[PDB]
RNA sequence: AGGAUAGUGGCCUACCAUGGUUUCAACGGGUAACGGGGAAUAAGGGUUCGAUUCCGGAGAGGGAGCCUGAGAAACGGCUACCACAUCCAAGGAAGGCAGCAGGCGCGCAAAUUACCCAAUCCUAAUUCAGGGAGGUAGUGACAAUAAAUAACGAUACAGGGCCCAUUCGGGUCUUGUAAUUGGAAUGAGUACAAUGUAAAUACCUUAACGAGGAACAAUUGGAGGGCAAGUCUGGUGCCAGCAGCC
């Protein structure tokens, strides 16, 4: 029970995007760079809404510290939340978790090797396993 | 010949400096010459100098 | 009349006598003939790289003595051989033969200067390491 | 390419990875002061086949391999390390030493500059040629 | 590409480097205000022939004129805005005489040892330097900060850092803490 | 008059005419010449530059030719020849970084064969896919902004404004020398944490760690003049060497 006294402004509600967006002022006196997911746990409990639903980001602290600013927004439902955040905001909060495929240089590297075969290779392995040698 | 190329680089006896205590690198560098320029510099002299004698 | 057109339509005349007057502009000529390219053994770079020669102090001239302490330089840029001074206390012992050397330019705008008869550049680096940094103990000349 | 020689060596301790600061000890250094020690990094570590060579980010010890990014700051042989008081590996004679010997000139007089970066790069290429 | 981010030069230098008068001349002002560079003098009087010289522009301009007049009694007022003009004088015409000397009595690096506070300039900066002393809720450690006489008052210390309450201080605390021994436990 | 072009036109062709430009510089020659918005220096007037973040143009080793297509005389399209030059089993085949990286060469002269579509945007059958466009980081003293390398005491020393006073000064204000000494202040670093971001690195916020000289040790040129600062000390003795000029 620490004075964090957190503002928020500039809200505007935003029905075509379903959320309302807004900045936020985490007004935080005597403590230092107070984290995002702490900014939800009873931060959906003042607009109301359900706990997955919140997102916020931007985030760069006054200089002298004791006051962080960043941008918020709320969603009118989670389903939307899931659908409309970037793919990779959910990966920040698990709602989500993005794929292992091998790195971009191997993608475009193997999407060149497919480029050297025309249709389906199923006649190449024939054609390779009589040879070698004879 | 070519024959005196080091001739007195080499010749000066070479000695060593005196590690002395550093000087204020920096801003109250300047103070201190406004101090040994204007207030209680006892370098005065007739008018005035800056070396020994 | 002060010697010059003064009409108002006069601006041919008067821009033109300025073009050939200003050929008796000498750096002005300089620029215009390329006097830069021709001749002047450097490009008109900076700088260039050469190879020593020899090793070889030429006289001083008058009123002075005093040897003076120079190589005949070969250009890598363009194989010309130049001489150039190499200054300071010491500092022939620190070239040997064959070795890359850096030359610059002298001050004088070209036309060689001072004590000296007929040398417009100096040493600054030998085999990569400035003479300074050679001159005092503060760098070494590379392994041969 | 032109004359700018991979190194070719074997790693004893560690990995080598491509793009990895190292501190090069040439034949004369001790752990103690300004020596053959250069401290500059590896463009790319590669190991060798028959003149075509296949990169690899990281190689561990136990192998032979290549190494693109030096030999600017080598002359002939060197041990690299990243342990600031690791000594050198023995000098490694061999039984023939640089004996015959002749006299070069370049024929044009003006390939000179050529002639002695050359000798340079040829200083490289074999192990003993002086 | 890109689009090119501007920047432009803070100074200028003096055309002869060995003046003996301007040599001590400028030498009594760092004295006086506590810097560091010649540069820092340069600043203000670059920057002063700048806003001088362009004003000298201002008045050739016949005038009445509507140009004169709007970028008139909008520059003067941003220079009693600093605090380098009075409000007894609202009517541009002392702006060309106005010296180097009036800009740094209003750096905020001076107006600490002038308002108590430092009790020395050169004590001043390098308490400016190290988060203390605040303007609003706004720490500032620049020892120039043109202060606004709209803000002259707001100067105070800052509430961290000792001297403004909550934090002692880690050369005091690190010292004092050895004491748990020899204080009889 | 016609042909050809998407179309006007000697654009081309047949016929016909003898005209067209020029000392108000035609034509030629040179450019170490892409043009421009601009850049530098500037009392004024001007002088010098503009390969290069925008616009237009021109090229894709050099010429020419062409396909497809609305659009190309395209070159990360084809064909021929010229110049290079790769692989071969010697039969043949294949070429084009002045795209991003990286390398050679050239040189006085210029960076990583890294990450990514999160942003700006572009394309597509298209909300998803693709983008070395572009963005992120690496290298980076090209250029620019801000501005650490100390503050304040005590003691011992040094000088001087002073109600009641004959004053070693009795008392004074401030002020500098020396390894004689004290307690505060701090980030440069280093680092839980969050923040930062596509994921990271640094920035900002920050727990704890982080200052007394032999350091958390500032440099570069200078000290006859121009030109700010030595008639100091030792060395050399028209020698070494300094010196833009004298
Ligand atoms: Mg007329
Ligand atoms: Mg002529
Ligand atoms: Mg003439
Ligand atoms: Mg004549
Ligand atoms: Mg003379
Ligand atoms: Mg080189
Ligand atoms: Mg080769
Ligand atoms: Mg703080
Ligand atoms: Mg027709
Ligand atoms: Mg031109
Ligand atoms: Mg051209
Ligand atoms: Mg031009
Ligand atoms: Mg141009
Ligand atoms: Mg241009
Ligand atoms: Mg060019
Ligand atoms: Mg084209
Ligand atoms: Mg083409
Ligand atoms: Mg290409
Ligand atoms: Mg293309
Ligand atoms: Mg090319
Ligand atoms: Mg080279
Ligand atoms: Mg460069
Ligand atoms: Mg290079
Ligand atoms: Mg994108
Ligand atoms: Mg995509
Ligand atoms: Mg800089
Ligand atoms: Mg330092
Ligand atoms: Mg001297
Ligand atoms: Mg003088
Ligand atoms: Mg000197």
């Amino acid at each position: 029970s620490d004075a964090v006294t957190i503002r928020t402004r500039k809200v505007i509600s935003n029905p075509l995007l379903a959320r309302k967006q807004f900045v936020v002022d985490v007004l935080h006196p005597n403590r230092a760079n107070v984290s995002k997911d702490e900014l939800r746990e009873k931060l959906a409990e003042v607009y109301k809404a359900e706990k997955d639903a919140v997102s916020v980001f931007g985030f760069r602290t006054q200089f002298g510290g004791g006051k962080s600013v960043g941008f918020g927004l709320v969603y009118n439902s989670v389903a939307e939340a899931k659908k409309f955040e970037p793919t990779y905001r959910l990966v920040r909060y698990g709602l989500a978790e993005k794929v292992e495929k091998a790195s971009r240089q191997q993608r475009k590297q193997k999407k060149n090797r497919d480029k050297k075969i025309f249709g389906t290779g199923k006649r190449l392995a024939k054609k390779v396993a009589r040879r070698n040698a004879d | 010949s070519l024959a005196r190329a080091g001739k007195v680089k080499s010749q000066t006896p070479k000695v060593e400096k005196t590690e002395k205590p550093k000087k204020p690198k920096g801003r109250a560098y300047k103070r201190l010459l406004y101090t040994r320029r204007f207030v209680n510099v006892t370098l005065v002299n007739g008018k005035r100098r800056m070396n020994p004698g | 009349g002060k010697g010059k057109p003064r009409g108002l339509n006069s601006a041919r005349k008067l821009r033109v006598h300025r073009r050939n007057n200003r050929w008796a502009e000498n750096n002005y000529k300089k620029r215009l003939l390329g006097t830069a390219f021709k001749s002047s053994p450097f490009g008109g770079s900076s700088h260039a790289k050469g190879i020593v020669l020899e090793k070889l102090g030429i006289e001083s001239k008058q009123p002075n003595s005093a040897i003076r302490k120079c190589v005949r330089v070969q250009l890598i840029k363009n194989g010309k051989k130049v001489t150039a001074f190499v200054p300071n206390d010491g500092c022939l012992n620190f070239v040997d033969e064959n070795d890359e050397v850096l030359l610059a330019g002298f001050g004088r705008k070209g036309k060689a200067k001072g004590d000296i008869p007929g040398v417009r550049f100096k040493v600054v680096k030998v085999s990569g390491v400035s003479l300074l940094a050679l001159w005092k103990e503060k760098k070494e000349k590379p392994r041969s | 390419d032109k004359g700018r020689f991979y190194a070719f060596g074997r790693v004893f301790a560690g990995t080598v990875k491509s793009g990895q600061k190292v501190r090069i000890q040439g034949p004369n250094y001790v752990p103690g002061k300004k020596d053959d020690l250069f401290i500059k990094a590896i463009q790319r570590v590669v190991l060798m086949m028959g003149r075509f060579v296949e990169p690899i980010d990281d190689c561990p010890a136990g192998n032979i391999i290549g190494l693109v990014g030096i030999d600017q700051f080598l002359l002939k042989t060197g041990t690299l390390t990243t342990s600031e008081t690791a000594h050198n590996m023995k000098v490694m004679k061999f039984s023939v030493s640089p004996v015959v010997q002749v006299a070069v000139e370049v024929k044009n007089a003006n390939d000179l500059p050529k002639l002695v970066e050359g000798l340079k790069r040829l200083s490289k290429s074999d192990p003993c040629v002086l | 590409p890109r689009a090119p981010r501007t920047y432009s030069k803070t100074y200028s230098t003096p055309k002869r480097p060995y003046e003996s008068s301007r040599l001590d001349a400028e030498l009594k002002l760092a004295g006086e205000f506590g810097l560091k560079n010649k540069k820092e003098i340069y600043r203000i009087s670059f920057q002063l022939s700048k806003i001088r010289r362009a004003a000298r522009d201002l008045l050739t301009r016949d005038e009445k004129d509507p140009k004169r007049l709007f970028e008139g009694n909008a520059l003067i007022r941003r220079l009693v805005r600093v605090g380098v003009l009075s409000e007894d004088k609202k009517k541009l015409d002392y702006v060309l005489a106005l010296k180097v000397e009036d800009f740094l009595e209003r750096r905020l690096q001076t107006q600490v040892y002038k308002l108590g506070l430092a009790k020395s300039v050169h004590h001043a900066r390098v308490l400016i330097t190290q988060r203390h002393i605040a303007v609003g809720k706004q720490i500032v450690n620049i020892p120039s900060f043109m202060v606004r006489l709209d803000s002259e008052k707001h100067i105070d210390f800052a509430p961290t850092s000792p001297f403004g309450g909550a934090r002692p201080g880690r050369v005091a605390r690190r010292n004092a803490a050895r004491k748990a021994e020899a204080s009889g436990e």
